[PDB]
Formats: C-alpha cells, structure tokens, sequence
C-alpha cells in the first residue's frame, strides 16, 4: 500500500471534485476517506484519498504551504484550492480542485487541519 | 488514411485491405483502433455492400472479414429480399449452402472457426424465413439426407435446426407478421416427425459428444413447443435420465432438457404418464447420487472452490428439483416406495440451499416458500417433511438478512413464520441452541448475534401469547448475559442494539407488561442523550415502531399510573430531545402526533396536539415577532434553519396526524403565509442583486427550503382533509394569492416545482369546489411553465412532470377551466398534450396520453354543441396523425398501449357517427362523402408520404384491418404490430392484415 | 499483462457509459449522450493476484447507432447484460441482448445489471427478475449514481476469469508526492483558473456527500 511509513494526523469522509476547463463544471474524482498522512522520515504530510470499494487513489498531493483554501459560492461545507503535483492519476499534474464533507463542522476542521500539516511542511 | 480505400466503391473491393482494417479494429488500439471502427462502420453501412459479399467469403483469410460480409447478407436479407431478382436469391442461397458444406468438410476450420459456421447457419435460417417452405420444398428432406454423409455435416444441421426452432418459435413474436409467424409454426409442425427421426437415430447411435451436445441443444428448443408423445411414447426419456447424465458434456444440456419436459403440457388422468414422470426422476437422481456427488456432499465446499463447470451444474440441478417438486412432489407422497425418492431430493435441496450465493439461495427459498405453504394448508402432508423442516430452520436462521433488504427478508420470514407454526417447539430449541453457542463463544460473532436477532425478530405473532412470553423472557435474559460477558463499549454496544430490536419485534408482549415497556422507552430516552450518532438513531427509529405497535397503551391511564405516559413523554420533551439532530427531533414528534391521534375525545387531543408543539410554536411566535420588527433579520442564515426545523417538526407532526392537525395549522397559517411572501422577496431581490448564481448559494437555498417545507406542510394537511368545507372557506383563498402570483412572476430558475404539485393535491381533493379557484390556478402557472419545458425535453425535469400531473387532475376534477380558455391558449393545451407524446421519460409520455384520452371523453360528454363539433374540426387529425407519428417512429414502444388504446378511440368515434359534422372542409372530397370515407384516404395518403417503400395496397388493407377493429384491444394490437414489422421491410405481404 | 476483453450490452439510456466512465474517472455524467456503435476503454484493478485489465467494449443500445451489432461481441471473454430497474422495456429486451451475445460467445462469464436502483419509484420488482437463473448469469441490483454493488460485477468476472473465488480487491500503492516548487510566471494563470472555479457551483449540493 505504501502507507506503513506514515502516521494518520486526521481522517474525514469527503467527496473531491477536480474542475475542467473546456466545459466551465466540476467533474467527480471520487468518494470515500480522505487522510493526513505524516512520514515518519522526513515529517512532510500529504493527502492520500481512495474511492470507496475499488479503493483507486482519487488524490495524492503534499499539503504545500503556499496553497490556500477557499470557499465554493454554493456551498458553506466545501473548500477549492489549487493543486501544482498530484500524482493519483500517475505523472504530477495541476488540478483546481474542490473537497466537500457531510456538515460545516467538518470542513471547518478539515481547513484548522489542512493549516496544522501546512506549518509542518515549512520545517 | 489508407485504410479509407475499401470505403471507395467506384474500384473493385482490395480484399487483403478489408482484412488489415479488420485487424486492426480486432487485435489493434488507440485512434487506429478507433478509425478503424468508424470505416468498418460506414462500409457495412454502404447499402450496396451487400455486393461484395460472395468476393469476401472466396477470398478473404480472415475469419471476422467472413463475420461481417454475413452481417451485411443478414441485413439484406431481413429488409429488402423481395426487392431482389428471383436469380439473386437463388444464388445468395446456393453460395450460403456452399460456403457452409465447404467449412464442415474441412476438419481444421469446422475445429478453428466456430463464430463463422454459428453465423452461417443463422444467415441460412434468415433465408429460410423469407422463402422456406414456399420457395424451397424439399429443404427438410435434403438436410436430412446431407446428414448421414459426414459427422460435421450432420452436427451443423442440429445448430441449423437450432436456430430454426429459435427464430420461428421463441423470437417470432417481435420480429414477423402474426400471419408469417403462424405459417412457419405450421411448416416445422407438418416437417418434425421427420425431424425427430433423425434426432433419435443420433441420440440413441451415440459417438461424438460434440454431435450428441449440438443434438441435445437442438432438443432443449424443440421442446418448448412440440407435442408430449415425442417425449412420453418413445425411448428419449429412458436416454437423458440415464445415458446422458453419465458424460459429463452432455450432462448441462440433458439436465436442462429434463427441468424443460417437467414443464410439457401432460394429461392427468393418465397412470402411465405418471409412472413415467416418476421414473425418470428416479433415474436422473440416481445418476447424481452414483456419477457426481452422494447427498451427504458438502455443496457449499464445491461451489465456493469453483472447479469447471460445478457452479453452473448445480445451479441447473436447483432448476430441475425445484421445476419438478413444485409440480410432481405429490406423486412422490403416497406411494411409500418412492417415500426415500422424495426425501432424497429435498436434502440435495437443503445441501445446494446452505451454498454462499444470493441468487441460488432465492432460487431455493422460492421452492421452500411453495412446500411450507403446501404442508400449512395440505391435510395429512406435514409430517413427512419433518425432517426436512427441521434442517431447514437452521438453514433459515443462519442466512436471515436485514430488514432493509425487504424482498428476500419477507421472503425469509414468511418461510420461518410458516416452519414456527409447523413445529414452536423445535424451532425454539435452535434458536434457543443458537443464542447459548453465542454465549460459549464458540460461534460468537458481531455478524452471527446480529443474524440471530433478525430470525428472532421475524417470528413475532406466530407462537400463543403464553408461549411467546415464556420464549421473549428467555431469550431477553441470554442477551442480557451476554452485556455481563463482553467487556468493551463497542461490542457491549452491538448486543445492545440487538437487544432493543428484539423488543421492537414483540409487541404483544410489551401490550401485556406495562412496567418492561415503560423501562425500554425510558431507557431510548437515555440513549438518544448518547454522543455516538449511530446510537441516537438506532433509539430514534426503535422509539417510532415501538410506537406505531402500542400507540393505545401510551393514551390511557395504565394501572398504578398518575396520568397516560404521553403527558409524562411532552412534560420532558426539551429535556429528553437536547441531544439529537434536527431530523432525530422531527421523528420523535412524528411518534408524539401517532399516539395523540389515538385520543378520540376532541377537547383531549387539541390539547395534547398544542403541549406538543409548545417548543415550535414559542419559537415560531418570537421569530415572527423579531421578522415583523424588520425583514432585515432575515437575513441570518442562524434565523433560516429554526424557521425550516420549526416548519418541519409541523410537517412530521401533520404527516401522522392528517385531519387532527387542522387546530396546529390554525394557530400558524397566516403569519406562515406571510413568512412565505417575505422570503419570496428576499429571493427576487437576491436574484437581481447577485444574479443566476444566486439560486445555488446556501443563502438561497436556505430561503427556498422554507418556501418548499411550507407547500409540503400545506400539501400534507389537504391530501389528509376531512373538513374540506373549511380547507375551501379558509385555507385555499390565502395560498393562491400567496404562490400564484409569486410563481409567475419569478425568472424560472426561482420556480418551486412544488407550487405545482401542490396545486395539484388541492384540485385532486377540492377542484370540483372551487371552479374560479381552478381557472385562476391555470392562467398563473400555465402558459409560463409551458415555456419552461417547450424548447428541449431534460430542462426542468421536476416542472416537465408536475406540471402535465397537474393538467392531468384539472382535466379530470374541472375540465370547465378548459372550455373558459381563450381560443390561441387552448391551442397551447392541445401542442403540450402532444409535446408531451414525443417525450422518452415514462412520467410524462404516461400522463400525456392519458390527457388527451380523457379530453376526447371529456369532448364526448359534451354532446352535439359548437364546442365539440369546433373541437373535432381543429384537432381530431392533430391527434391521430401525432398518436400514429409516435407508434411508428421506433423511440417511443414503452407508451405503445396507451398509443394504441388512444388511436381506437378516435378511429371508433368515426365508425360510431358520434362526430356530427363533417371533419373535411368543402371542396376536398364529394358533398355526400361520410367521415368514415374521409378517414381512410387521410390517413391512406399520410402512411403513403411518411412510408412511401410501403405499396397502396399494403396500406388500404392494413386500414381496412385496423377500422373494422376499434373495439378490440388484443387484435388492433396485433395489427398495429404487424404494420410495424411491414414498414422496417420492403415487400410485405397485404394478405397479412387477414389474420 | 494479464488482459480480457469485456463487452457491454443493454438498451439504450441503461446506464452503460456512465457506469464505465465512473470506473474510468470517479465523474458521475447526468447528460445521456448516445454512443455511436462502440467505444473501446482499458480499465485496470489491483487485486491480491496482481493487476487485471478489461479492454471494455461499451455497445451502442439504439438500433440507429448499433453500427457492427454482434460484430462487437467476436473473441469476448466475458460480459454485462445492463438494463434500467425504472424501464420495464429494458428488462423485456434482457432476453434479446442474451440471445445475440450467447449466439457468438457460447461459453463465457456474464453479468446481468439492473442499474438506477437509487430511484424510489422502481416499476422492475426484485420478485420479476429471474431470466439470469436458467442461463447461469450472476445477478446484481446497482446503481451509477450512489455507487451501490458498483464494484460487484467486475469482481465476480475478476474469479471466474483468474479462476480464483478467493480473488480480492486491494489498496493501489501510494508513491511519496513530489515538491510543488511553484514558478511566479504561471502563478498568474491559476490564479484566473481559481477565480472561474470558486464562481461555479459545485453539483448535487443537497446530495449527503
Ligand atoms: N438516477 C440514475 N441515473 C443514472 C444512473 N446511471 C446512469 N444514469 C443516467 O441515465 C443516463 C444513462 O446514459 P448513458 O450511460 O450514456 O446510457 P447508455 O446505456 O450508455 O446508452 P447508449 O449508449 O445509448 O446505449 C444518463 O442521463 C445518466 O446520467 C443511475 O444509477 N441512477
Ligand atoms: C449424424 C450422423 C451420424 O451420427 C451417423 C451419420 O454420419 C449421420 C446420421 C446417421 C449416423 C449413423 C451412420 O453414421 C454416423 O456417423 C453414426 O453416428 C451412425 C452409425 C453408428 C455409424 C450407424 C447408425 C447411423 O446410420
Ligand atoms: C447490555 C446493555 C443493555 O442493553 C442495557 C445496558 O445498556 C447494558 C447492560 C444492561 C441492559 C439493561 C439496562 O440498559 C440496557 O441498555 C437495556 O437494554 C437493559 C434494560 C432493558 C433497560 C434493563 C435491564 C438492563 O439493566
Ligand atoms: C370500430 C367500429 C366499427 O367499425 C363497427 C362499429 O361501428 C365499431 C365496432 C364494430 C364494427 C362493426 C359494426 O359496425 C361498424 O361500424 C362496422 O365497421 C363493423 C361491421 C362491418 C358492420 C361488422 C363488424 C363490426 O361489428
Ligand atoms: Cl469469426
Ligand atoms: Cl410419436
Ligand atoms: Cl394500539
Ligand atoms: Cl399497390
Ligand atoms: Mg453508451
């Protein structure tokens, strides 16, 4: 799996959604657990994100501290950022992505999240 | 590219081209994968392609180059045949025969090439279809003679009969005239005694399996149609019930030869015939029992580990005993002889029942169902079975599934229930048995207890009061050990929630002991304050069942009691509901409204209704006094959800109340549609302020939830009325000026498609009340839905369709609104009616055609008067030309009875005389002239513009048909079906249509 | 590698694209835009037993788009029967999609798939559906939309294909993600890429997740 040298920081159910730009509308990427995973070598997390069954890697970026959340006009329980390198697909791409969770309350944790593994990586 | 050269007809055709580009589609990928699909494509489409067909199957050397030719034949065949010189055809058929003589005498293709030979032989039968037996005598004789020549040969004419008993027999229906249909029937009929000589012969002579399988593949077709005597007054039954179940490779298709013949329409008067039935029953059991498994094998093992074809084996062995029993078990239960027969094949079913797979085991359980049945009503049957029985109990128990999954658990209960009744007692030991093994551990398991407590569940009524108290104590004890036994919250939690789904299950038991049931609800109550989410609903939905069983016993003042536990539950309800979500708090109060509505004294429940929104309505009374204060206020989306949840916990408590709600909606209705206006106008000011987008912020959409929770509570009161005097005199006045005008004068994507399906529930229940009311709903919500839904048919797809249920109820309850139309808007009703025709979803197609049906009876009604002879005039050929455009374009079959149904009723007005004027205008057709005549040359010249292939004597004798039939659904079917079939050919026969 | 082909047959509007693509991609499409004779998808798994990959030749349903027909259906090692649990004429057609497949393909693994169970108002019952029992397809009620029993077909062709019924599913591995290493000059343009995404809405907002 590639994931027994990392330590799970937080863990949240979640849909992601990458935006095409041909057509202006947000395509689904995938469903199911979205972690925080800290290396226990280098202490750089990342987000690793695997459909439910199929258990396929829908998203697998490094949480860089330049990136920013910002919320979709039509959702107070979703955030859309941009992604410089994800590499669920196989070659490190950009995607312009949007994450949404089941309640406010989780994507509010989900940001204060996001920014506690963003300082980490500074070091 | 190069590859686009086959696709230039002006040269001769590069064969070894064709079978490059046929590779490359075949074995290649990517864009040369792809564009060689679209040239492949684009060739076979080529509707002189056909051409080239005898060129490919000489000289090409790739087998799917052959495939396709033989598609393109196939295709010509089946439409244009008839257009062909009658030396074409003969040809084409002797190059087809050729071709196929030449595969089977060459060893290594007949071995290699079995896609190209199956193909072959179904492009043969294609031919046969369109000249045998007329054009082609001796075709029967000639292929049986061709078969004694060579093995292959012989083989390939059993897949040519094959296929032949398929096309004429199985999948006729659809595809021929019912005339062409009866005809081949006949043809193979009058030829099958020779036929079955030859099948025989092979059968009984024997050799190759490959011969004997096609054989017996031939058989299994033969079989849904031919007489018994072919299979009870030869030798054949003695041949697959004992040869045949030996081999292996034969083994499939005998078994499914055998679960066929079970099926054989057979005398019952006959001794013989029965002993017959019973004999080769005996022998195929035999065979299973020496050549494959005993009935002591562990079926379970086998399928699980999949070898060859076991899985489908013993999926057909389930097939076959289960056909047979279902039928014939009642010759097996006299005769003591056959006693260990009977019994025998019901422990091969208890073996394959216990196999790990849904689809066999609901195969099984099907059976089952059928002989517990049986052995409850059937007088001196049950105790042979009670071996049987006890096994399967077991078998039950330990496959019970969830609740949720409602068809195979009902199937399961009604299973259980009938084996409880057949014998308490021993299913309380195993279930009893079963609980005790998940207090030593040894089968303990979250999955096992939670099984077990469905079984237990499932049988709740069957057992006597007193046996079933005894029982429930018992097993509530056991489970209460089992907390004491597992340390850990997790796990004490699984037993827990078991433990109340039990308790749920029984509620004689609860009816009978006040004091266990005042516990349990006491102790939800301690559940629901639980911070585990998944806790608090599991109490929720328990409290609701529990509930809905005992409703009576919560209403009454139990004995040693100070008041009726309703009044105890409301005094706490703040207290008791803190902890739960806001829908957690709306089933409650659903619950609460159950049992207040059990109190039949008037004064009693209009007070119990108002202690129980106490919380919702203070609630409501200071946001309507804040709101009023200044629609600013509003604007806090905080404000937004108490509205939505106090509105909502109104609908949840109107949902299981109905008519006793009305004094609830009296104390909130005004200010409830004043509250509608003002976030109406927060939406409209929204809209301009921020634009479209607007509609899909969580500001909006929050705004809209009230506006969409106030129609449903509205909705809900109306569709459950008593008093529909006052729901005239006080409700509906108040809601029209309210979302009427509203609705209209909003952009429509700020249209609540609820406006409409609520107008629709208040016509349904009050339009024949409130004429003016009906007329004023039209004139806002019709023209401009309209609009919506006129341009494509995806857009708005909830408008689409609660808007033609909502013409649907005024057409039926107020068709007056109709007639007070201006003119140019009643020819806007007739263009939605047929709009909605031409439409793919079954919601709106449905309820199209059964409008403009009632509006035809509605014109009847009317009787001879301007309105209806005006009617007639302007739309009867609209409807008839719109009706026959939608059964005759391909892309509509799911309406086709309703077409049908539609199409007879315009047709018999004419041939009736109910249309009293004349529906040609002057100067069209002599003076004298009736409709009936005028009828069938419209419609003669229509059919002849849209299919001018058909020829006009094709047409007139498919009308001449059809008219006469107006009355007759079955037969004007048929007919409307055969036109149908004629039309994808060139050619049909017009001698058809007299069938 | 290790490869079947897989063909995909069913009435038009069944689910079929959709279906492939939410395999394919993770997109859940909700406009119907008919195919045109086939279309021809790779489509790999990870399970216990190594990789699998499905060459998935996805059928056109529509007469006027059947383009080579049972033409698709040559050298196919295993297959999907779909049909629409709110289309009764879907279910009706189940028999004819069966008898054009078997004709060519005598001896392979199929899958019967009654798609659109998400719908409350389901007008094809669990109790009418019982063609797969005597011509041995496995059977199973799914759903494009909420993904039900989604995986379920593919992993029961998956056993019979390898030969394996103890065949898993399993966790793809997760390579270490590179170091973004941001550039000023592009920093422009996904920054205009991220305006246009905020503004648009998100789809389903009222859906659970
Ligand atoms: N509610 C619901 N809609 C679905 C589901 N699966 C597909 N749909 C929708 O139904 C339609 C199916 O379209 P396709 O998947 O392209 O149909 P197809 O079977 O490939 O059609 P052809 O190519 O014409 O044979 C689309 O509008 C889908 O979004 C499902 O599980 N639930
Ligand atoms: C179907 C073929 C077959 O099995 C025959 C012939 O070739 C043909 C019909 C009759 C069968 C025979 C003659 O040769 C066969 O190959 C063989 O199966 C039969 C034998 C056993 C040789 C004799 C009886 C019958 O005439
Ligand atoms: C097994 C658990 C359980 O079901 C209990 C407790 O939560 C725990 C041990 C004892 C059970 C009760 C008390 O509360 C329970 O939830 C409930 O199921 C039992 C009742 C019926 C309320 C009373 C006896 C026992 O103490
Ligand atoms: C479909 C109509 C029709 O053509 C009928 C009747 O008017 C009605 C049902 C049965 C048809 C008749 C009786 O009168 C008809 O007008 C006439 O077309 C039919 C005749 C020819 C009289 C005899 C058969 C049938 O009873
Ligand atoms: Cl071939
Ligand atoms: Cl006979
Ligand atoms: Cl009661
Ligand atoms: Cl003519
Ligand atoms: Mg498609």
């Amino acid at each position: 799996t590639m994931e027994e040298d990392e330590e799970v920081l937080y863990k949240v159910r979640a849909k992601l959604f990458r935006f095409d730009a041909d057509a202006k509308e947000w395509k689904e990427r995938g469903t199911g657990d979205c972690k925080f995973l800290k290396n226990k070598k280098t202490n750089k997390v990342r987000i690793l994100m695997r459909r439910d069954k199929t258990l396929k890697i829908c998203a697998n970026h490094i949480i860089a501290p330049e990136y920013t959340l910002k919320p979709n006009v039509g959702s107070d329980r979703s955030w859309v950022y941009a992604c410089t390198a994800d590499i669920a697909e196989g070659e490190a791409e950009a995607f312009t992505f949007a994450i949404r969770f089941g309640s406010k309350e989780n994507a509010d944790k989900f940001k204060e999240e996001f920014e506690k593994a963003q300082e980490i990586n500074k070091k | 590219g190069s590859m686009e050269g086959i696709l230039d007809f002006s040269n001769d055709l590069d064969i070894a081209l064709l079978d490059q580009v046929v590779s490359t589609f075949y074995q290649g990928e990517g864009v040369q994968q792809k564009q060689a699909q679209e040239i492949l494509t684009k060739f076979q489409d080529n509707p002189d392609a056909w051409e080239k067909a005898d060129q490919i199957l000489q000289f090409s050397t790739n087998p799917q180059s052959k495939f396709i030719a033989l598609s393109i034949l196939d295709k010509l065949i089946t439409r244009k045949w008839k257009l062909l010189p009658n030396d074409h055809r003969i040809g084409i058929r002797n190059f087809v025969v050729g071709m196929i003589i030449s595969m089977c005498q060459d060893d290594e293709v007949f071995k290699t090439q079995k896609n190209l030979i199956n193909k072959s032989d179904l492009t043969l039968v294609q031919i046969l279809k369109q000249e045998w037996p007329q054009n082609w005598p001796e075709f029967i004789p000639e292929l049986i003679g061709s078969s004694s020549s060579s093995v292959n040969v012989c083989e390939n004419n059993m897949i040519v009969l094959k296929l032949l008993s398929e096309e004429v027999f199985d999948f006729s229906a659809e595809q021929m005239t019912q005339a062409k249909a009866l005809h081949l029937k006949n043809s193979m009929s009058k030829e099958f005694e020779q036929i079955f000589k030859l099948c025989f012969q092979v059968l009984e002579q024997g050799s190759s399996s490959s011969l004997i399988v096609a054989t017996l593949e031939s058989l299994l077709r033969y079989l849904h149609w031919i007489p018994y005597r072919y299979i009870y007054e030869t030798n054949i039954l003695e041949l697959l019930s004992t040869k045949f179940m030996t081999s292996p490779d034969t083994r499939a298709i005998t078994l499914k030869c055998l679960t066929e013949v079970s099926n054989l329409k057979i005398p019952q008067d006959n001794d013989l015939i029965k002993r017959q039935t019973v004999l080769f029953f005996q022998n195929t059991l035999q065979q299973i029992a020496t050549s494959v498994m005993p009935v002591t094998a562990d079926l379970k093992a086998t399928y699980a580990n999949a070898n060859g074809n076991d899985q489908s084996f013993l999926q057909d062995l389930a097939m076959f005993l289960t056909t047979y029993l279902a039928r014939n078990r009642a010759l097996l239960e006299s005769d003591e002889s056959l006693r260990e027969l009977l019994l025998n094949a019901h422990q091969y079913l208890i073996q394959l029942s216990k196999i790990e797979e849904r689809e066999l085991f609901k195969t099984t359980l099907d059976y089952w169902h059928n002989l517990v049945a049986d052995l409850f009503y059937e007088p001196l049957k049950k105790h042979i079975y009670e071996e049987i029985c006890s096994q399967l109990r077991l078998v039950i128990i330990e496959n019970m599934v969830r609740p949720e999954e409602i068809q195979l658990y009902k199937s399961e209960r009604e299973v259980l229930v009938y084996l409880t009744h057949l014998n308490v007692i021993d299913t309380e030991e195993i279930m009893i048995s079963k609980l005790a093994r998940q207090i030593d551990g040894s089968e303990w398991s979250w999955h096992n207890i939670n099984t077990l407590s469905w079984a237990i569940g499932s049988i709740s009524g069957t057992m006597s009061e007193k046996t079933e108290k005894r029982f429930v104590v018992t097993v509530i004890k056991d489970l209460l050990g089992l907390c004491e036994q597992k340390r850990g919250k997790d796990n004490k939690a699984v037993v827990a929630r078991d433990i109340m789904y039990v308790v749920g299950e029984y509620p004689r038991f609860l009816k009978a002991h006040w004091n266990f049931l005042r516990t349990v609800i006491l102790k939800l109550f301690e559940f629901m304050h639980e911070t585990h989410e998944g806790v608090q609903d599991m109490a929720c939905d328990t409290f609701i069942k529990i509930v809905q069983k005992c409703k009576y016993h919560f209403v009454i003042q139990q004995p040693r009691e100070s008041e009726p536990f309703i009044q105890t539950i409301i005094r706490d309800i703040q207290k008791t509901t803190a902890d739960l979500q806001p829908q957690q708090v709306h089933t409650f109060y659903k619950a609460c409204g159950i049992i207040i509505s059990e109190e039949r004294s008037v004064a009693e429940r209009n007070r119990l209704l108002s202690d129980l929104m106490q919380l919702p309505n203070m609630a409501w009374d200071t946001i309507v006094e804040q709101s009023t204060a200044n629609p600013t206020l509003l604007l806090d989306s905080e404000t937004v959800k108490i509205i939505a949840n106090i509105i909502k916990t109104n609908v949840a408590v109107c949902t299981s109340m109905g008519a006793d709600f009305y004094p609830q909606l009296g104390h909130i209705y005004y200010n409830m549609l004043q509250l509608y206006r003002a976030v109406s106008s927060m939406i409209s000011t929204q809209v301009a302020a921020e634009g479209l987008i607007a509609t899909k912020t969580p500001k909006v959409r929050g705004l809209r939830t009230i506006k969409k929770e106030i129609l449903k509570l509205v909705e809900t009161y109306i569709s459950k009325a008593r008093n529909l005097d006052d729901v005239v005199k006080v409700l509906v006045e108040p809601l029209l000026n309210a979302v009427l005008e509203d609705y209209m004068n909003n952009v429509p994507d700020a249209r609540d498609a609820e406006v409409l399906n609520c107008m629709t529930t208040v016509v349904e229940k009050v339009g024949h009340m409130i004429p003016q009311g009906v007329i004023l709903i039209l004139q806002s919500v019709f023209e401009c839905t309209l609009d919506m839904i006129n341009k494509d048919f995806t857009e708005y797809p909830e408008h689409r369709v609660e808007f033609y249920k909502l013409l649907k109820v005024i057409n039926e309850k107020s068709f007056a609104a109709f007639l007070e139309l201006p003119p140019a808007a009643f020819k806007l009703f007739v263009d939605a009616i047929c709009w909605a025709f031409k439409h793919n979803n079954r919601d709106v197609e449905v309820n199209g055609l059964q409008i403009a049906l009632d509006l035809v009876k509605n014109i009847e009604r009317m009787g001879n008067v301007p309105f209806a002879n005006e009617f007639h005039k302007n739309y009867f050929f609209i409807f008839v030309s719109e009706t026959f455009f939608v059964l005759t374009d391909s892309d509509h079959k799911s309406g086709f009875s309703k077409q049908a149904l539609l199409l007879m009723k315009l047709i018999s007005l004419v041939y009736d005389n109910k249309i009293s004027v004349p529906l040609y205008q002057e100067a069209e057709v002599p003076q004298g002239t009736s409709n009936q005549v005028y009828l069938s040359q419209y419609l003669a010249n229509m059919l002849s513009n849209a299919f001018p292939h058909l020829t006009s004597e094709q047409i007139a004798s498919f009308l001449s048909a059809l008219t006469k039939q107006c009355k007759d659904l079955v037969v004007f079917k048929g007919t409307l079906r055969d036109f149908l079939v004629q039309i994808k050919e060139v050619g049909g026969d017009p001698t058809d249509y007299l069938f | 590698q290790v490869q079947f082909k897989l063909v995909l047959v069913g009435d038009g509007g069944t689910g079929k694209t959709t279906f492939v693509k939410r395999h394919l991609t993770g997109e859940f499409e909700k406009k119907y835009v008919a195919t045109l004779g086939v279309e021809v998808h790779p489509l790999v798994f990870h399970t216990n037993r190594g990789p699998i990959k499905f060459n998935v030749w996805d059928t056109a349903g529509l007469e006027k788009f059947g383009g080579l027909r049972d033409g698709y259906y040559i050298q196919a090692q295993c297959a999907i029967i779909m049909f629409d649990v709110t289309s009764r004429v879907t279910y009706k057609n189940v028999p004819n999609w069966h008898r054009d497949l078997v004709r060519v393909c005598e001896n392979i693994p199929i899958v019967l798939c009654g798609n659109k169970v998400d719908i409350k108002d389901r007008k094809v019952k669990a109790k009418s559906i019982v063609f797969h029992r005597k011509k041995n397809l496995q059977y199973y009620d799914i759903s494009a939309k909420s993904n039900y029993n989604f995986e379920k077909p593919f992993l029961w062709l998956a056993r019979k294909l390898i030969g394996d019924p103890n065949l898993e599913f399993v966790a793809m591995p997760a390579a270490a993600p590179p170091e973004v290493v941001m550039d000023p000059a592009l920093a422009a343009q996904y920054e205009h890429d991220l305006e246009v995404a905020q503004t648009t809405a998100l789809p389903d907002e009222d859906d659970d997740l």
